[PDB]
């Protein structure tokens, strides 16, 4: 598995699952868009080979949503044309096109058979009967204007390895009763669930329930479960690691024939649940609406064939009695709605199910994650336009010969139009920035004379988003995202030509020059793709003071979600909390390890101090007249010195003995293994530590050296660069090693000199190379060392030590991240932006979304409304309003201003982190501050590009008490 | 009444509630559960997000009913 391709999604799918994937064979049948859509996902992911079967000519109404097809292509058959440009995405992924599907026993080639929208019922049917009576998997998906199907069918027999896909939970036991009540320590939550399944390790008293025996757990709390009678162990005694084991699950499915009679479901969206089995006739009438009308779907916006589909589902009840379920009528206005969008093809719709089917497909490979059981069915009526603003009917959706043909079918040529001229901003050209590009080229958004896209990235293309940014390849490595996403789409859709402006500007309070009053006040809306929580911040806080609609998004392996923030309506993404990271207390890092994630975080931080802050320290201190603890000491060590790489060994070696032998030594010194507080002081969270002893065989202790040494000589300019164990024993062997001596005035916490230094004239010209920590370089040694150093301060404590990924997953602090969830929120995103389109002021007729496509679940809940608040009887919104002040005014004027216009006395006045006016002030202060003009108060309490000054303010109301009150802008 | 709230990491909770409950009262029941303060909660229910100064019975929210505690997520 080749690591520097797959990195990001190898932390969502585990090793396991993509070595089962390279040895799948996958035919997706049809390559309209949803095809095309879950090939690109499936190739991305990287299976053993991809078939795609598509003998139909392409049209060009096709490229409503196939972004692998041109103009240029209309005649030739898609399977040949989009061939090519998927062999491009994964070189690792064969690519092949069936060019007959006659003999169904071809299909015995495939492990997966994925049936799109260009296969009938009929033959889905016949295909699915040859797949499970042989063992293949077979998937279905199709897609009807807002509206979408799938079907999952693995066969008799399927084993689920890993339901979910979540790490393990694990904690410390403080006692095991003998009916198996099992006491976390201290509060420590298991955070288990009843039926779930753990093994113990180090639970002494009880031998041989360490042995890798699993218990069922029974929950009594969020601090006890129970494991069931332990009589028959032991007694306990101490100590004690449960560990949770996900359990293999045995599946049965049931084939396409007997689901179309008693459907199984998963809902798409629990407010819609009474629609699935609408849908289900539904999607079944338009096929034999089909074979009626010689291979035709419904005519677009045609009252009598929606009458005939309303018929045909009707008929179907009665032959499908199982479905509706008794006293349940036909669902007329739903059904005719699908008859008037058959023919449709949304880019938004195509995305959601192109990503969900794809993870589908690699669940069937892998026996990872939670399959689909076995019909789901989606729609999105809500993004609509009023007919009251953009009428529908057989003349306003008609095809106009036009590659938004199909999308013109759903919401009429103005809307489209509508569309076209609408200006936007994408912050981020990365995952969802990619997909997102892709989706606004096949709608021809900013392509109108009135529109435009403005994207931005300050970043590069590495090799590590190949595998989710699908519009970069390999020769793009080294360019800009943004600049790179910009071309790719033009070529899709050529509508966009002299429409994009690629920027790669960063977006933060440092580039408000670029990004002014008169950038944001021109666009219609923001689109985030982003990946950091503050990011996503200053962007809110910008469409607030902008009144602007954003769409934000954020994915995190198999989990996703969606928000929308429209002005005047809802809060915004800065209203609500996230929990935040977990904060590691410093002396469980300093002295008390218990987890890899405590050994990690401490290696990083030695390898910061040994090979970056070192070195930029001495840099300081030999430039620096101005420059005069724990600095000083540095500074002296890394100035008293290699002259050659064999230094720098005995430098690591020597820093092995200090770390892993010394210092060790020292904390028992302090704190002996047998030390007593009642209870022994080793317990719990607390492992007495064992000193390590060099053994150049062991590989953590032969690669501490190796990178410390090799990052030593990196430093100093010493040339460096597999590394032998018998040449780096041919200087260590030689080496005097200093004994340990206990400091005995040292105090070890247990809960959360100067002219010494050389005179920097006489090393004029000496400066160090300071190293900059880069995760994604396998040969640079920082991966190496944070791994090794972590690993035997591991050993030091009895962790299990960590492999290099693992290692880098934690010290990189990489997001899990896959193709497939990136273009199903994308879709729901671009779903919504329809809504913003229509200027829709009904709250309820949006929808944030939150995905996990390992359950899988798909919810939705309508955004929440704006608070509301008030003063002296006047009502303002809490998130929208501001009071906007013309002029550079006088403090006077404005507490003078607050007091007759709002009657506010103004309590507190600041700008920032600085406080310019309070009510408690004494007459000294307020005389050199009350006349001045606001940038000249702001200058006394302490720019020509700055236009407003925001403030907060806390008031008094007129009946004398405190009242919140939103900001003021100074318009300068 | 019993309900249960379901995790975005599969993990089922159960819940004893009456009608009346202020979706507050709901939320200081999943934190003594779960550890997750009421502010950091989102509950979603048929189509709604559950706020405060509500009861679960202004959703229409049954016995048997399953909520769904939901996050937001950084990558991208
Ligand atoms: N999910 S992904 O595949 O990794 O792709 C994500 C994109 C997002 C890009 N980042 C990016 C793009 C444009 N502007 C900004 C600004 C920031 C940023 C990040 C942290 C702090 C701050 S300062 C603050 F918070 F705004 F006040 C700004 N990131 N941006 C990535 O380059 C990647 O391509």
């Amino acid at each position: 598995i080749d690591e520097s391709l797959y990195s990001r999604q190898l932390y969502v799918l585990g090793k396991e699952a993509m070595l089962k994937m390279q040895t799948s064979n996958v035919l997706i049948l049809g390559l309209k868009g949803l095809g095309v859509e879950i090939a690109k996902n499936v190739v991305l992911a990287g299976v053993k080979s991809m078939t795609v079967f598509d003998p139909e000519p392409v049209q060009l109404a096709d490229l409503s949503t196939q972004f692998f097809l041109t103009e240029k292509d209309i005649g030739q058959k898609r399977g040949d044309v989009t061939r090519a440009k998927l062999a491009e995405l994964n070189a690792y992924v064969p690519v092949n096109v069936l060019d007959s599907l006659d003999d169904v026993t071809q299909l015995s080639q495939f492990q997966v058979v994925v049936a799109t929208d260009t296969v009938s019922l009929e033959d889905k049917v016949k295909i699915n009967e040859f797949c499970h009576s042989s063992g293949i998997r077979f998937i279905s998906s199709e897609t009807r204007g807002l509206f979408g199907n799938t079907f999952v069918d693995l066969g008799d027999e399927f084993t689920v390895l890993d339901p979910t896909g979540e790490e393990p939970r694990t904690g410390m036991v403080s006692d095991i009763e003998p009916d198996g009540t099992v006491t976390m320590l201290d509060d420590n939550r298991h955070g288990l669930e009843d039926g779930n399944f753990v093994r113990f390790s180090e639970v002494e008293g009880l031998d041989k329930l360490n042995d890798g025996t699993l218990f069922k757990v029974e929950v009594l709390g969020p601090f006890a479960f129970r494991i069931g009678s332990v009589k028959e162990y032991g007694e306990y005694k101490k100590g004690g690691i449960f560990t949770e084991v996900k359990v293999p699950r045995k599946i049965s499915f049931k084939s396409l024939k007997q689901q179309l009679s008693n459907p199984e479901f998963v809902f798409s969206d629990f407010a819609k649940f009474d629609r699935a089995a609408q849908l289900h006739l539904g999607f079944q009438a338009l096929h034999q609406f089909a074979v009626r009308h010689n291979g035709e779907l419904p005519r677009t916006m045609n009252d009598e064939d929606a009458n005939e589909l309303i018929k045909l589902v009707t008929d179907l009840s009665v032959q499908q009695p199982e479905v509706l379920g008794e006293g349940v009528d036909v669902n007329e206005d739903l059904i005719k709605e699908l008859s008037y969008q058959a023919r449709g093809d949304i880019p938004g719709v195509v995305a959601f199910f192109g990503g969900l089917v794809a993870q589908e497909v690699l669940k069937a490979c892998s026996g990872k994650f939670t399959p689909l059981k076995q019909f789901m069915y989606f729609d999105s009526l809500e993004s609509l336009p009023d007919p009251k603003n953009f009428p529908r009917n057989e003349k306003t959706t008609q095809p106009v010969n036009s590659r938004y043909d199909n999308q013109i079918a759903v919401f009429g040529l103005d809307f489209q139009k509508k569309i076209a001229n609408s200006k936007v901003f994408l912050v981020g050209s990365g995952a969802i920035g990619c997909e997102m590009l892709k989706n606004w080229a096949l709608l021809g958004l900013g392509s109108g004379s009135d529109g435009y896209i403005v994207v931005t990235d300050m970043d590069s293309i590495e090799k590590s988003n190949l595998n989710r940014q699908f519009l970069f390849r390999p020769k793009d490595v080294g360019k800009n995202k943004s600049e790179v996403a910009a071309e790719a789409v033009c070529a899709m859709n050529p509508d966009l030509k002299g429409k994009i402006n690629a920027k790669i500007d960063r977006v933060g309070p440092e580039t408000e020059e670029i990004f002014n009053d008169s950038f944001w006040e021109s666009l219609d809306f923001v689109t985030n793709a982003l990946d950091n929580v503050d990011a996503r911040t200053y962007v809110d806080r910008r469409c607030v003071f902008y009144r602007k609609p954003l769409l934000e998004s954020g994915t995190l392996g198999t989990k996703g979600n969606t928000q929308v923030i429209i002005p005047r309506l809802t809060e915004s993404y800065s209203s609500s909390r996230d929990p935040p990271e977990k904060s590691i207390p410093l002396c469980t890092l300093r002295s008390f390890p218990n987890k890899i994630d405590h050994t990690i975080a401490w290696a990083k931080s030695l390898f910061q101090g040994y090979f970056t802050d070192s070195a930029e320290n001495v840099n300081m201190y030999l430039t620096q007249p101005n420059f005069v603890k724990g600095v000083l000491e540095s500074i002296s060590d890394s100035l008293s010195k290699p002259h050659n790489f064999e230094d720098c060994i005995k430098w690591a070696r020597l820093e092995f003995e200090k770390k892993f032998n010394h210092d060790i030594k020292q904390l028992l010194f302090n704190f002996p293994k047998d030390a007593k507080t009642g209870e022994p002081f080793w317990s719990g969270a607390k492992r007495a530590p064992t000193p390590l002893e060099f053994d150049i065989y062991n590989n953590d202790h032969f690669h501490f050296v190796v990178a410390g040494a090799s990052l030593r000589a990196y430093n100093y300019g010493i040339k460096s660069d597999k590394p032998n164990v018998d040449e780096y024993k041919s200087v260590i062997d030689h080496m005097i090693i200093p004994e340990f001596t206990p400091n005995a005035n040292l105090k070890i916490q247990v809960n959360d000199l100067v002219s010494s230094l050389p005179d920097p004239s006489t090393l004029a010209g000496f400066k160090l190379e300071p190293v900059d920590f880069e995760k994604d370089d396998d040969t640079n040694h920082h991966i190496e060392f944070i791994t090794a150093c972590s690993n035997c301060r591991a050993q030091n404590y009895f962790i299990e030590t960590a492999d290099r990924q693992k290692t880098k997953f934690i010290a990189g602090r990489i997001i899990p991240a896959i193709a497939t969830t990136t273009s199903l929120v994308t879709g729901l995103v671009n779903l919504e932006l329809y809504k913003l389109i229509d200027n829709k002021t009904d709250i309820e007729q949006y929808k944030n979304g939150f995905v996990n496509l390992a359950l899988p679940f798909f919810g939705f809940s309508e955004p929440i409304a704006s608070p509301k608040g008030e003063y002296n009887n006047k009502k303002y919104d809490k998130i929208w309003d501001r009071f906007d002040i013309k002029g550079d005014i006088k403090l006077s004027d404005l507490i003078e201003h607050f007091e007759k216009d709002e009657g506010l006395e103004i309590t507190m006045l600041s700008y920032g982190v600085s406080l310019l006016y309070a009510s408690f002030f004494p007459p000294k202060k307020l005389k050199e501050r009350l006349n001045l003009p606001i940038t000249q108060l702001v200058k006394l309490v302490t720019p020509a590009h700055v236009s407003t000054m925001i403030l907060e303010i806390c008031a008094d109301d007129k009946e004398g008490e405190d009242v919140e009150v939103p900001f003021i802008t100074i318009h300068l | 009444m019993q309900i249960f709230v379901k995790t975005l990491t599969g993990k089922t909770i159960t819940l004893e509630v009456e009608s009346s409950d202020t979706i507050d009262n709901v939320k200081s029941k999943i934190q003594d559960k779960e550890g997750i303060p009421p502010d950091q909660q989102r509950l979603i229910f048929a189509g709604k997000q559950l706020e405060d100064g509500r009861t679960l019975s202004d959703y229409n929210i049954q016995k048997e009913s399953t909520l769904h505690l939901v996050l937001r997520l950084r990558g991208g």
